[PDB]
RNA sequence: GUAGAGAAAAUGCCUCGAGCCAAUGUUCGAGUACCAGGCGCUACGGCGCUGAAGUAACCGAUGCCAUACUCCCAGGAAAAGCUCGAACGACCUUCAACAAAAGGGUACCUGUACCCGAAACCGACACAGGUAGGUAGGUAGAGAAUACCUAGGGGCGCGA
RNA sequence: AGUAACGCAAACAUUGGUGAGAAUCCAAUGCCCCGAAAACCUAAGGGUUCCUCCGCAAGGUUCGUCCACGGAGGGUGAGUCAGGGCCUAAGAUCAGGCCGAAAGGCGUAGUCGAUGGACAACAGGUGAAUAUUCCUGUACUACCCCUUGUUGGUCCCGAGG
RNA sequence: AUCCCGUGUGAAUCAGCAAGGACCACCUUGCAAGGCUAAAUACUCCUGGGUGACCGAUAGCGAAGUAGUACCGUGAGGGA
RNA sequence: GAGUUGAAAAUAAGCAGAGAUCCGGAGAUUCCCGAAUAGGUCAACCUUUCGAACUUCUGCUGAAUCCAUGGGCAGGCAAGAGACAACCUGGCGAACUGAAACAUCUUAGUAGCCAGAGGAAAAGAAAGCAAAAGCGAUUCCCGUAGUAGCGGCGAGCGAA
């Protein structure tokens, strides 16, 4: 039994799903998220990956 | 109609030869030398801007993305065509 | 929606006072109603959805002139 | 010192002079890594001037009459077929 | 050092404006070497320092080669600030201010206010 | 085959009809490489040339025939590819497809490094924790335990 | 308070190096420990840590020439391996449709969604970092090109599987 | 009382109808169930001009340098 | 009106009085995600016959009764779809609180959320107010008035 250690290395693909911009978006609820984190002023305002290649060194 | 994967110029397809003591061997080696492409490029949009703009035909590309963003592309040139007698005229 | 088509008859606000005076909120709404009525410009029925008193005033009134009154029909 | 000579080339001489420069200029790209260093006096200007043939083939558009979705069109109906082609210099 | 890099409208740095030219004959008005004549030679109009030739002596020190070889000293002549520069003209050995005219022809050009010479002079 | 029209679904007759099923097997692939061992160089790695034998008996699988088979009740996913053809549907050897030379040429994007029973992943630490799956050798053993060892890797990062 | 501690009771020892500096880096020789692993791959995750050359300020519970730390260059090549270009399950989104202060809820054909089904590559070399990707040899699949023929198509469709 | 709404009944129009704080008379005002319309008016992420018994480096914007940054959380969000 | 190729210094060649750098009015280009719009999608990607759905316009014209229709099909054009600091209108609309507890009431129709639109919006030209005297569409400030009044006639609310 692993210690409550709460997140563990489940598929970036999976978690985009649940906060993906596309899904954060669709939601009437999910755009309004992004109004606010537009008028704070955030940079990385998701999590997601990409079907290509998530990273650039 | 046939139009190309990608709408990239074709000009914008080459950008510069690479330089490194490991590409001269291979120019040296297999008839091969290596190109850095931007990004959108494919073996198609490549293998015909060799065959028409230094006037040899292509065996392969090998491209390959670069962990940083842009795109590097091994070409194998055919036997009959000799790797360093071209570079030459390129000037490596 | 609960509002019918040819008259703008909402639902009310209204409270329910109790005994004690002690007030809810009871949304409280039209009868409007499924019916078919027979459109006779085309000999045929149409299904409509109906408050009654403005099934009261077709008849009264008319069909059409509800209907361009509203601008509902096909 | 100022190009009074693309207002006087029509469409396919400009056209063709365009795709020469953009050649010219791939040789020019070439040529660093072999370090023949002349390119910073005269690299710019070679890129400088395919804008000129550009926005001059625009205004020409424009007397005549498209929308700009339509000359977006156009273009793609163009940028879509043209063939790579050695640089004149050899 | 943040606090003295250049100004910028939206991209460019404010150039300011300064009324002494290359190739001025100034004299040095107030600062430090008060009345020295000179010839200015380059000119950084962001701060209005003007470097006038042979006047300023800043005693640096260079490190010549990759060996620590050489590296023998070298003396440079550093900035001075543009509104204590004035205009002379060796017939009118004197200082002045700066004016403008409209002659004959269209163009327009300096005019030394207090005495009659040109400071335009001819286009080159 | 024929009977209710192609195609199975159902009917009956019948077929030099008795063999069909599948891992192993043979040959080529490999008259080849590969190789223990030889003789020189060397800033002691490296390379150079040569290079013999390359076979049988045992035991054995937690691979393979294999959704063989038997037995059970609690009765075990779908849709494309793929194979047969009716309103032999728009279209028709000009745009078509098949035996076919298994003849000649061409062959699209994305991932690939490194860790991965982890000092770099998740426990805030270069954390005596945790993390799906794969390979599975010798002696003793019933055994993937245990004990001592090959292959490989390490001696745990304060010492006296 | 220079006090507890220095992260398990696998175990280090030597000679010789490099260097201004060695218990701590390198190479030997020996001892020892795991070996259903303290081994080799691989999904996920990380995301530049990999390699080479300099560096030692801070980091490493000591030291340091050494590092997974700093600096500069370099590196990951597929018709066949994995995914997409094929299919669909749970689920999701659902035109139209219905319902509802608004947002929106239920819901059909459709469209996505694989952890599943269709589908074609192995051995040996090379090398500082890649190799079922590069090289050698032998294979396989799909689409054209060539020949003879039949002229009859491909879809929607109804069936096997 | 006037004023708008849910349910059901459901007038007259000018020798009429509504209001004048239940209602009734007389008088007085206005005449519904159709629509449009500028100003004076409230506001500040802001721009330009000016002013400050406002701050001046834990104050003033959270932010006088890659400040919604580093970092933390799966996430909303927190935040030097 | 001279020197210049953004921040900091070179670097490399350039450009400019046959107006360079620069400052204004009007233009042109404006890769990819994003209303996102060709179709899917884990955003900045993949597959693409190269290009949404809603109105609108022009043509084809289901169903039943070839009626009439609407729906569908197509070629059209190019207008709606997103964003917002606060102010505003509308819909839904709390609670802690005050009442020295608390159910009527008060915080309050405030906060918040959703939906529109504007530089302002909403309101507005009398079926009004008045009072034996007169006014004359709305909207704000002063003041009448913390008065009249309402109110478990309690806390308090409070016009014209």
């Amino acid at each position: 039994a692993a210690l409550c250690l709460t997140k563990r290395s489940r598929s970036r693909k999976s978690l985009a799903r649940t906060h993906g911009f596309r899904l954060r978006m669709s939601t009437t609820s999910g755009r309004a998220l992004l109004k606010r984190r537009r008028a704070k002023g955030r940079k990385i305002l998701c999590t997601k990956t990409n079907p290509s290649s998530g990273k650039r060194a | 109609l046939k139009y190309p994967r990608r709408i990239l110029d074709v000009y914008q397809i080459l950008q510069s030869p690479i330089i490194t003591e490991a590409a001269i061997k291979n120019i040296a080696d297999e008839n091969s030398l290596l190109f850095t492409v931007d990004v959108r490029a494919d073996k198609k949009m490549i293998r015909e801007a060799i065959s028409n703009f230094f006037g040899v035909k292509v065996r392969k590309v090998n491209t390959l993305i670069r962990p940083d963003g842009t795109k590097k592309a091994y070409i194998m040139l055919n036997k009959e065509y000799n790797a360093s007698e071209l570079a030459k005229k390129i000037g490596i | 929606r609960r509002i019918c088509p040819f008259t703008g008859k909402k639902s009310n606000k209204a409270n329910r006072v109790s005994h004690s005076n002690h007030k809810t909120k009871r949304l409280q709404f039209v009868n409007l109603q499924y019916k078919r009525v027979w459109w006779e410009a085309g000999k045929r029925f149409v299904k409509l959805r109906l408050s009654t008193k403005a099934l009261k005033t077709i008849e009264k009134n008319g069909l059409d002139a509800v209907a361009k009154k509203a601008g509902i029909d096909l | 010192d100022e190009l009074k000579e693309l207002r006087t080339k029509t469409n396919e001489q400009l056209n063709e002079e365009i795709l020469q420069l953009k050649g010219e200029l791939f040789m020019l790209r070439l040529q660093r890594s072999a370090r023949e260093n002349f390119k910073p006096s005269d690299f710019g200007r070679m890129r400088k001037r395919v804008a000129r043939m550009l926005t001059v083939k625009r205004e020409r558009e424009i007397e005549q009459g498209v929308g700009k979705r339509l000359s977006r069109k156009l273009d793609k109906a163009w940028k879509r077929s043209i063939v790579v082609r050695p640089p004149p210099s050899l | 050092r943040w606090e003295r890099k250049d100004c910028k409208p939206n991209s460019l740095p404010k150039l300011h404006k300064r009324h002494v030219k290359v190739g001025d004959t100034v004299k040095v008005i107030s600062g430090g070497e008060k009345g020295k004549i000179g010839e200015i030679s380059k000119i950084h109009k962001h701060n209005s320092t003007v470097i006038i030739k042979d006047l300023n002596f800043k005693t640096k020190h260079v490190k010549s080669k990759e060996e620590g070889e050489q590296g023998q000293i070298i003396k440079i002549e550093a900035a001075i600030h543009s509104s204590n520069v004035m205009l002379i003209l060796k017939e009118q050995e004197v200082a002045d201010r700066v004016g403008h005219k409209i002659l004959e022809d269209v163009r327009k050009v300096r005019y030394l206010i207090k005495t009659g010479e040109i400071v335009d002079t001819p286009d080159r």
